[PDB]
């Protein structure tokens, strides 16, 4: 869950 | 000491400038006329909206709402890059970074939307449109009620006369709120916030030495912001239910589900 938020953070 | 806090203020300001395309400085230059740029196309009604498709990117209320939706997603992305520049943020537990953004981004969206607003309307598409307040109220319900509380808030908030360099620190303080539901490890969040809050206070004394207790006025507004956010989640809860011909963007779905 929060895959996009995770993706934006890990970028 | 003072010097360290000034360096934090400046690091954040530089980072704010990079992360956010349209600053409050540009936005005020546009709104008062003092820029030498082409004035924003004014959208005061159904026809002007229609003629103004060329300057911006099913039924009207719904199309506006979905435009507002596109821009939010970009804001969330800009705010996320800005957070990652707040010293110590990326060293937090990743689930805590997520929680902080989840609960913070709309509070920063309303803070920063006020930069784009006067009592009559709001700049859109990076200052090249200007959508009037009466037009947004005139929308059929529930869409008429959507933006008006953001205008009410902006009007009071804009009275504090903050600039970009103040706002850069204020926004960081909001993101590092140790009382967000579900945080795993509060103490390191609070340690960073304590440091930002001292940096904000020093900044407000230096940059507005004739304004006394701006710092205190500004903290009181951090609670106003949670209201407008809760009020906003519930109107969106209503819109999710009473409307069908429109899907919420997935990123905004992440943020809003299990929220306040």
């Amino acid at each position: 869950r929060h895959k996009i938020l995770h993706r934006l953070l890990q970028e | 000491e003072s010097a360290d806090l000034r360096a934090l203020a400046k690091h954040l300001y530089d980072s704010y400038i990079k992360s956010f395309p349209l600053t409050k400085a540009k936005a005020r230059a546009i709104l008062t006329g003092k820029t030498t740029d082409k004035s924003p196309f004014v959208i005061y009604d159904m026809n002007s909206l229609m003629m103004g498709e060329d300057k911006i990117k099913k039924e009207v209320a719904i199309r506006i709402f979905q435009g507002c939706q596109f821009r939010s997603v970009e804001a969330v992305q800009e705010i996320t890059e800005y957070a990652k520049s707040i010293p110590g943020f990326v060293n937090l537990d990743l689930n805590d970074q997520v929680t902080l953004l989840k609960y913070g981004v709309h509070e920063i969206i309303y803070t920063m939307l006020a930069s784009l607003m006067n009592k009559d309307g709001v700049l859109i598409s990076e200052g090249q449109g200007f959508m009037t307040r009466e037009f947004l109220k005139s929308l059929r319900k529930p869409f008429g009620d959507f933006m008006e509380p953001k205008f009410e808030f902006a009007v009071k908030f804009n009275a504090l006369e903050l600039d970009d360099s103040d706002l850069a620190i204020f926004i960081a303080v909001i993101i590092l709120s140790g009382d967000r539901p579900g945080l795993l490890n509060v103490k390191p969040i609070e340690d960073i916030q304590d440091n930002l809050l001292q940096a904000l206070e020093l900044q407000l004394k230096l940059n507005h030495p004739e304004s006394s207790q701006l710092f205190a006025k500004l903290l009181q507004k951090m609670t106003d912001l949670r209201q407008i956010v809760t009020e906003h989640v519930q109107l969106l809860q209503v819109i999710k239910k009473t409307e069908t011909d429109m899907s919420l963007h997935p990123l905004l779905q992440e943020i809003y589900k299990d929220l306040y």
